[PDB]
Order: C-alpha cells, then structure tokens, then sequence
C-alpha cells in the first residue's frame, strides 16, 4: 500500500514521516513499560 | 564609460565585511544577521524595508523572469514610496535603479539581466557607496540556462540543468563584498546580494 | 505594407516524418513562414516553417501528413509570417483550431491582419489590476479573489468538474460589465464541446462569445496555434475595440502534449519528462498576453484550465504555470468524492493579486481578515483530522472537537454551493463569519480587535 | 486504593499496547514499503533520461560523420 | 631527463564551443599536454589538452573562453604534462589552486619536478598505522581517535561549522608529546571569499604557519583548477611524507565541491551522466586521492587524511558520502541537533566511529586507560540519552536514583567534554582527565566496561 507520487522530495518527506514513527514506538514502548512496572508492583501490594 | 558585463571590475583590495545590514525584521536581524558586503539566499511586492532603510546608499533591483502584473506593481509604487533622511520626506527613486524583465521577454535576455544589474552595482560600489542588490528569482535565471544549453545540444547535469550551473551562480555571488576601491581619494564601497530561489 | 511578388511553388519535398515535412532547394526561406501545401488528391493544407538551414526548410503541417507525397506535392510559400484576419464580427461565431468557420457561416472579412505572436507590451505603461471580479463562487470570491486583468489557472484532473466551474464563472461575471468571452478549446471531447456550446446559448450569451474549439479527432498541430489565434483576437477586442475580454483556455495540458510531439519529431534535447526545454518560454508567451494598459479602458483576463496528470502539482505543466501565472485554483479529487461542488482545496489555492483588490473601497472592511482566518483555521483542522484517525477520536484536546466541527461546516456551507447559486461577496463574508462564530474569541488570532468587535457579536 | 488503580491501569495498558502494535505493524510497514516504491520508481526516471541522452549522442555522432 | 626542443605556436584554431578550443594541423600532440593560449589583445591563458584525434587536438582553457578568436589567437604547446615545483620551503606559503603563490611571495625554487597524477602505492610496501595524531579536540582525540595513516572524513551539512573545526584541527595538530617532524597540507576547494580570507588570516595570526602548506581555491576560480587542487596538495604531501620523512596531515575540505567540478568537466567531454548526475568513474576518481595515504615499510614518514565533505539534505545514500564511506575508515558527524543547541564543536559521538582507534591508542602511545574510558564514556552517553527520553513521558520524580545520575552526567558531558571553544588546545592527557571527572560522578560497579585492573589507578582522586 503506497501513498503519493515519487518526486525526490517525497523521499525526504517520507523519511521524516518514518522518523516520526520510528521514535513513536520508542517513546511509547517505555510509557507502556512504565505502566507495566507499576502494574507488576501494585499486584505485589 | 562602457564596461562588459561578464568581466569583473578591478579593485585594490578585498576587505572582510564587519558591519551589519539591518533588514528591520526581528528574526533576520537578531538570529540570522546579514552584513553589508555579504551574500544571502531566500526562497522568495515584499522587501520594502531594504529600500526605506538598511543604511545602504543605493538600491539596485533585478526582476529576473518576474510575472506580468507583479512586475507592473513594482514600477507603480516605487515613485510614490518615500522615506526620511533628516526630517525630509524624500522619495526612494532618487537612489533606485530597476532592471525590469518579464518572462514574456526572450530567454537570451533573461541571463543578461543578472550581469547587467551587478555591473551597475559594481559601478556605484566604486564611488564609495554601499550598494544593496536584490536579484529576484534566480531560479528563472537557472531556467534560462537549461533552455539555452538544450538548444545547443549540451549534456546536462542532474534534473536537466547544465553542469556549469554551480560556476554561473558563483561568478555572480562572488562579485559582492566590502572592498577598498581603485583610485586615489581612498574610499571604500560594498555590494550586498540577496537572491531568491524556488519557494 | 503589401507584397506584390508571385509566390514560389516547390515540388521538392525531401522527407516526411510524423508532423514534419522537409523541403529542399528553397530560395531564401523565412523563419515562422506560413506554407500552403497542395496534396495530389486536391486537398489543401497549411504549414509553418520551424527551421531553416541554407536551402532546407522544415515545415510543420497543421492538418497532418496523412497522404502527403514527395513527387507530386507542391508547397507554395506565402512571403510573410502567419497573420490572422480579425474583426468585431467574430464575436458570436464558432471556429476550429485553424480559424476556419465551423458554424456554417462565411470566412472572416478582415478589419486588420494581426501577427499571432503578439507585439510585446512595454512594462512601464502597464497598469495594475485592482478592480475585483465577482465570480459568485464563495471558494473564489471569499478566499482567492480575482482582479480584472489577472491570469489565474484552474488546476484540475481527469474526472473532476472543471468544465462545470469554467462555465459557472463565465455566466456570473459580477464586478462589484458584459465580459466578451473568447473561448479556446484544445483536445476537448464532443461531450465537452456540446456542454460549452449549449451553455452559452441557454443563457443567451452567444452574442459575444468567440469559440475556438479543437476537438480530439482534429489534428494535434492545430493546437499549437489555437491559443495564439484566440489571444490575438482577444487583444484586438481589448486594446483596439475596447471591451473587457475574458479568455478561457481550457485543457492547457493538451497544448503541452502537442508541443512535445513536435519537439520529439525534431529530436531536440528534451527537458523534464520528455517536454521540450523551451516549454517555460512557449507557455509564457500565451499567459502574459493579459492584463490592462494605461492608454485604453479595455482589459483581458485569462483563466486557463489545465488537467495535471495523476494529481501531481509537481508535473512540468502545472509546475511551470505556477511560475508564470498569478496564483492557482486547486480542484481536489478527495472533495469531489464527498459529493461537494465546487470541490476546491483552498489550502493549496492562491491569488497573488487579492491583497490589493480587496479592502475598504473595493470590498467591505473585514475581507482581508476573515479570509486570513478561514485559511489558518482550515489548515490546523486538516492537521487535527489526520491524527483523529491515528491515535484516537476524542484524544488529547477537547477544543479539537471545535476544529472538526469547523471542517464539517466549512466544506458543506461555505464552499459547497451548487451550479446556479450566485452568492455575492457580501453574502460570502456573512457565511464566513458564521463559521468563525463557532470558535470563541482569543483563538481568532489573525483578526485584530479593531475589526473583531464589529462583526463577531452579530 | 490499590483496587481502583489496578483495574484502571490495565485499561490504559491495552489502549497503549494496541497503539504500539498499530505503529509497528500497520503504519511503519506502510511507510517502509512506500519508501521502497520511491527508490524503484526514481531509478526508472534515471534510465529514461539515460536512454534519451544516449539517443542524442548517437545522433550527434552521425551528423559529425557526414561533415568530414 | 631534460627535453630541449623548441616549442611550436599554432594559429590554427578551427572551432570554439563552450570552454573547449579545437586546434588543427598539430604535429604529434600529447594527451594531457599543457598549452598556453595568447589572446589577440595580449592576455595570457593556460589550458590542458582534452582529446587528440590525428592532427586535431582539443584543448580546454582554464580561465574561460571569452574573447578567443579563430584568426589572431596563438596557442603554444609546452611539450610535457602538468608538473609540480615541490620543495620543503612550501611550508608556510599560501598557493592558489593551480600552484601560484598568493601571499605576495616569490615562486618556489623547485627542488624537484613531480607529476600531479602520481603513482599508486604498492600494497606490499604499505604498512599498518600504529600511533596517534593529536587533533586537540576532545570529541575527536578522546572517543574517535585517528591513527597515523587513517582516512577519516567529517560528514557535515551546509550551515554547520565544518570550516571552523577544519581551521581548529590545523592550528593545534601535533603528534603526542610522549614524555617531531610534523607538517600539514591544507587544500580548500570551492570556498567563498569570506572562508578563504578566514583560512588565510587564522593560520598566519596564530603562529601555525611554520608547518602549514595552504592551497586555496575560491568559487570564482576556474572549475578545472578544483580538480588539480587535491592533486597538487597530495603531490607535495608525498614529498614531505616518505621523501622528507615527516608525518603529514592532509585536510581536504569541501569534498562535495570537488565532485561538482568533476561532474562539470565530465559534461565537457560529452559523456552521459551516471547515477544522480555524477559520472560513473567517481569511485575510481575519489579513491585516487584517498588512497595516497598510510605508512610505508622503509621510511619514517606517514600521511593521514581528513576529507571534509557536506552531505546534501543530511543524506547518507547520496553518492558523495556513500562512495566515501566505502573507502575511508570511519566517519565523524557534525550534526544540526547539537549546533542549534549552541555546542562547539557540534560533534555527536553516538554515530561517529574511528575504525582504527583500537590501534591508535594504547600504553606506549598515549596511556593505558584510553581504551576503557572511551568505551565507558560512550556507554554512559547512550544511557544518558535514553533516560532523557524517559524524563518527559514518565516524570522527574518517578525515575530512580540511577537515572537521575545519568541526567546529571548528560548536562556535564556535552558542556565540559564535547563543548570546547575554538581556542582551547586540549592535549590527549587533558582530554582523558576530563573523561575521568565525568566518570567520577558515578560510583564504581556502574562502570562495567572498565576492568578493575585499570579502575583502581585512575578513579580515586
């Protein structure tokens, strides 16, 4: 599934949209890990 | 006097540029300042602030391939654009020369309007004045080089431009700078160049 | 003045390939010289010299090389360049691409013979367009308004109603004075031709419509002289018989495809995507034949429709028409799939002469600020609608439910108007304030308080 | 106080572990195969320019073989 | 090997098209011959012969083709290819891109005449690089240290200070004190008038011009002289190194403006442009000026290169930093992230790498804790950048006592170690001593990359 037309500036737009989602996991993996860390010690309490 | 446009005006000594060119806009004067004798590139009527002030003595404006009804507004408001000097309301056409070139005009004359407006700017440089050149849309100048090189059957660089495009822009931007002028009365002039590219 | 020497007729055709006919042993051939081809079957075609080199002349026939011989085909040389018979009786007629009559009337009786390349106007004696043309469409008049003498294209695609909004602003000329329309149609279908030819007589407006229509079955080399015949009569009815002409050059992407076929037949060095390197200059000679001059009270306004391929505004035809013309009108497909007429994405649309054609004496006072705010509210709302599908519907802000409620009201009340609504510009701003009143104050940042206090409490 | 924060935590974990897996599996594999389409389509615009320039350099050589 | 035949002068110009001048009736023309044009109004120009064919020789004029007639101009064929007057007294002189002096001095007395193309070094005669070149920058000397013969670029962008840290590592480059025959050949290609004036007035106003051989080439200079500029600079650097036996550093700044001049003359010879407009032989042409490096077996000299280039649009897949990373041996990133943060020099050490830094540092070379303090400063930098992303989505309170120590390391690493200032010459010992003042804010047993055999000597202070 593709989106737009190849124009050599769509390559650097989509490399930035890839850069937004590559750091969208690593910012939300630790948020889901901070929630899981409290979830595993509340269950101990 | 008669001077060829593609030949650089001689001079005694090139000097380092150490005085700022106050555009008046707050982001362009504080964060990313220009100096008189320095070259600038924007992706750009606007820029009235370069005319009314910025402590430059003469202004030379080159419209390289500018539009039809936008060229006719530059030469419409410039006679009735006034400024202050010592409390006198003085018009800015006393110190402004325009090189008007629409894209209806031939493509061979579009590449010669840049070399004309820098030779008049190097002429008033030699009097001790501080020239500020605004070359409007040099992407249309680089479009005139693509068309002429295609008509002579030349090999292009990437995106169809001729391979000497980097050496044509360098032969115009490196004509700007604060200098010690030729001649006996020991004066000093400067040329500032603000050229526009694809927005 | 006039030339009295007899015309040299050459039976020396030495090559035919595609649109081109190459002659030889020609005695002092001109450049851009019109050549009359005489086929051995008896039919007559016209031509135009593209290149001379010594005694060799390369002509381009307008009707095609289908059947052109090399032994029996004679080519007489008209000793001048292509000049058009023009008059004031052409208003109300139908011509083809070469200027011959189609409506079964007679040929034109000339008042003057005008060169199709036009004479160049001195840029010092060119006055600035400031009288605003009311088009009736809120997406034009409220956001991207058009002055009198402004070149402004309509960027469209294949399957979008660009012909519908071409005829809508052709019968709703406004100016708040009987615009004499000159119409050039290149590469249109018969369905597109009968749409325009019936619209001008249903309104009774074909007293002053000059149609230059070149259909798809017509040869492609007539498309190269079709806008130059349409403009050389438009600048006759604007600078001599001082009317206010409106020139509609529909399908300008079928002009550049005719320009490529000739440029690929001469095997010239191609520019981007096969188009010639001189396509920036060849387009600019038929776009900047517009505007208004200072000695005469006539004007000429160009609205060229062009269909960009594959919804690409970086294609070489709509990329070069943005550098010559004065702001585009973008017809969007994704608004057409939601059944909104006219489907006009105002976010890439632009009018570079709207800053001086609106104001206090031209329109009423709040025009420069409600158009300044409806753009910025639409752009943020188009950005918060992209994150609405990704991360959540109600998420992270409750005032983003005001932006999405603006996007429903903007597309359905402001720009959607139907094919016969003639909204005046004062009726346009009153709808524009009703979409800004669902926003509170202190969020309308681009409107100063000297105009925000008069029109927000209404 | 630890029961009402427990059951509201795994309500906010399933809305985060789905949003992480909506990016790793739907959004990023749609972008990284969009970017794979730009490079294969920009290689074909270079060969079409390569074929048009080598066609002209073969034609310019023939015209320079006549004028000898 | 002298030649004594008199030179011929042809007035037989038979065609001018662009920067090329086509001659005719030439008697046995050489390929890369240097000719001297004489204009009808007396002005002199030079030029290389570009292509010969029988009695026709096509020269291309250096300074341009304007004014060249076909009847009154005269071209004089000097019967040999371009040579270089080399000496050891070209140490402290400023030359332009074609070899003429700029700093109001005389011509060089030419103790040898060498070819600019050179010859490739024998792979059996080259030897592995061992010791270190001190650049004075802690981000380069401490963590990405360069060997004596290593080829290591500086990947920068347009607007980032790659000209300001090029002039820094030229003023303060030395070997290591270790308590000696050092020279620097600086080649500038395609610089401005303001950058060329900055390079001339920074080396002569700092006492460094006893060992600097400076080659300017402005952007208003001929674009053919940008090609012979790194060939002049590496011919003399092969005369100082392993012919006069001194360790030479060659700084080839703007290697993206060299290959824009290589693309320009490739279209003058009517060649079809290859990948992204650049010619197809650019991997061979770049490697003919990078592989003039390294040490040799029987001579004490050495030559190491820092070819500084600007990748466009921060792209590594561009052919200029991709065909450079294939032949050079590790990179140094100047990045826009630290430059807007006002950190000088803006060198991020997380993607930077020196492939031969395991050879350069050591006990006999600098001192024996360099291998561990570089690995520990790099490991604590990746964690301190990772937990700085935790400070915004979790909170300053909920993070532990360990992650609050990495955040205090981060604000001191990028301000005391990397942030240096343009006139602070730190030695390799002053770099490691700052490297321990940032590791001492952690307790040990967090310093897991450092062995206890070296943790006991340098930690307590």
């Amino acid at each position: 599934r593709i989106e737009i037309f190849p124009s050599r500036m769509a390559q650097t737009i989509m490399k930035a949209r890839l850069k937004g989602a590559q750091t969208g996991r690593n910012l939300l993996k630790k948020k889901s890990d901070a929630l899981t860390l409290r979830f595993r010690q509340i269950l101990k309490k | 006097q008669v001077w060829p446009v593609r030949q650089v005006r001689p001079v005694t000594e090139k000097l380092p540029a150490n005085h700022p060119l106050l555009t008046g806009q707050r982001v362009l004067d504080a964060l990313f300042p220009c100096v008189q004798g320095g070259t600038t590139a924007i992706p750009g009527v606007i820029s009235q602030s370069l005319s009314k002030y910025s402590n430059s003595d003469v202004i030379i404006y080159v419209g390289c391939g500018e539009r039809g009804n936008e060229m006719s507004e530059v030469l419409r408001d410039f006679p009735e654009l006034t400024m202050e000097v010592d409390g006198k309301v003085e018009s800015i056409m006393k110190r402004t020369a325009l090189v008007a070139n629409t894209s209806n005009m031939p493509v061979a004359a579009r590449e010669a309007s840049i070399y004309t407006g820098i030779t008049l700017s190097e002429y008033f440089r030699d009097m001790g004045y501080h020239v500020s050149m605004m070359a409007d849309s040099t992407s249309r100048w680089a479009e005139a080089l693509r068309e002429i090189s295609g008509r002579l059957a030349e090999m292009p660089a990437d995106s169809g431009y001729p391979a000497y495009l980097g050496a044509r822009l360098a032969s115009f931007y490196e004509r700007a700078g604060r200098v010690k002028c030729l001649g006996n009365p020991e004066r000093e002039g400067s040329v500032s160049i603000v050229g526009a590219v694809s927005p | 003045n006039y030339l009295s020497q007899p015309r040299l007729t050459y039976k020396t055709v030495s090559g035919v390939n595609g649109p081109l006919v190459i002659l030889d042993h020609v005695k002092f051939p001109r450049y851009a010289e019109i050549v009359h081809l005489t086929l051995p079957d008896g039919t007559k075609r016209s031509g135009q010299v593209l290149e001379v080199s010594g005694s060799k002349a390369v002509v381009q026939v307008f009707e095609g090389t289908s059947g052109i011989d090399a032994k029996k085909t004679s080519c007489e040389f008209t000793g001048d360049i292509l000049r058009t018979p023009v008059s004031e009786d052409m208003l109300g007629r139908v011509f083809n691409g070469s200027g011959k009559p189609i409506d079964r009337g007679p040929v034109v009786l000339a008042e003057d013979f005008l060169d199709i390349m036009g004479q160049p106007i001195n840029p010092q004696c060119r006055i600035y367009p400031e009288e605003m043309i009311q088009t009736g469409i809120s997406a034009i008049d409220g956001m991207n308004s058009i002055a009198r003498g402004q070149k402004i294209p309509i960027f469209s695609a294949a399957g979008l109603p660009h012909n519908e909004i071409a005829a809508q602003i052709c019968r709703q000329a406004g100016l708040v004075e009987n615009f004499a329309i000159v119409f050039a149609a290149m590469g249109v279908n018969m369905e597109t031709a009968r749409f325009f030819k019936s619209d001008f007589e249903e309104n009774g407006s074909m007293d002053n419509v000059c149609l230059f229509l070149n259909l798809a079955n017509d040869p492609t080399i007539e498309r190269i002289i079709t806008p130059r015949l349409a403009l050389t009569t438009a600048e006759f009815l604007a600078y001599q018989c001082e009317k206010h002409v409106l020139v509609i050059l529909t399908d300008m992407s079928s002009y550049a495809e005719a320009l490529r076929e000739v440029s690929a037949a001469r095997e010239e060095v191609p520019g981007r995507r096969g188009f010639p390197g001189y396509m920036y200059t060849d387009l600019a000679t038929i776009y900047e034949r517009a505007g208004r001059v200072e000695g005469r009270n006539g004007s000429i306004t160009q609205i060229p429709i062009l269909t960009m391929p594959n919804d690409d505004i970086t294609h070489p035809i709509p990329d070069l028409t943005g550098y010559i013309t004065e702001g585009q009108i973008y017809v969007d497909r994704q608004l057409h799939n939601r059944q909104i007429y006219p489907p006009i994405n105002v976010l890439p649309s632009l009018s570079r002469l709207m800053k001086s054609a609106i104001g206090e004496g031209m329109t009423r006072k709040d025009h420069a600020d409600v158009s300044n705010q409806l753009y910025a509210c639409y752009a943020i709302g188009k950005d918060v609608q992209a994150m609405k599908a990704v991360v959540g519907e109600e998420a992270l802000t409750s005032d983003d439910l005001l932006y999405l409620e603006f996007l429903q009201k903007f597309e359905r009340n402001f720009i959607a108007q139907g094919p016969y609504e003639n909204r005046t510009v004062y009726e346009t701003l009153d709808i524009g304030w009703q979409l800004l009143r669902i926003f509170p104050k202190e969020m309308l940042k681009r409107i100063p308080q000297s105009t925000l206090s008069e029109f927000y409490p209404r | 106080s630890l029961q009402t924060s427990f059951v509201t935590l795994d309500e906010a974990i399933k809305i985060t572990n789905r949003r992480v897996n909506a990016i790793e599996h739907v959004i990023i594999p749609r972008i990284e195969r969009t970017l794979a389409y730009i490079i294969t389509e920009l290689d074909e615009r270079e060969r079409e320019e390569f074929y048009r320039l080598k066609k002209i350099q073969e034609k310019k050589k023939i015209l320079k073989e006549k004028s000898d």
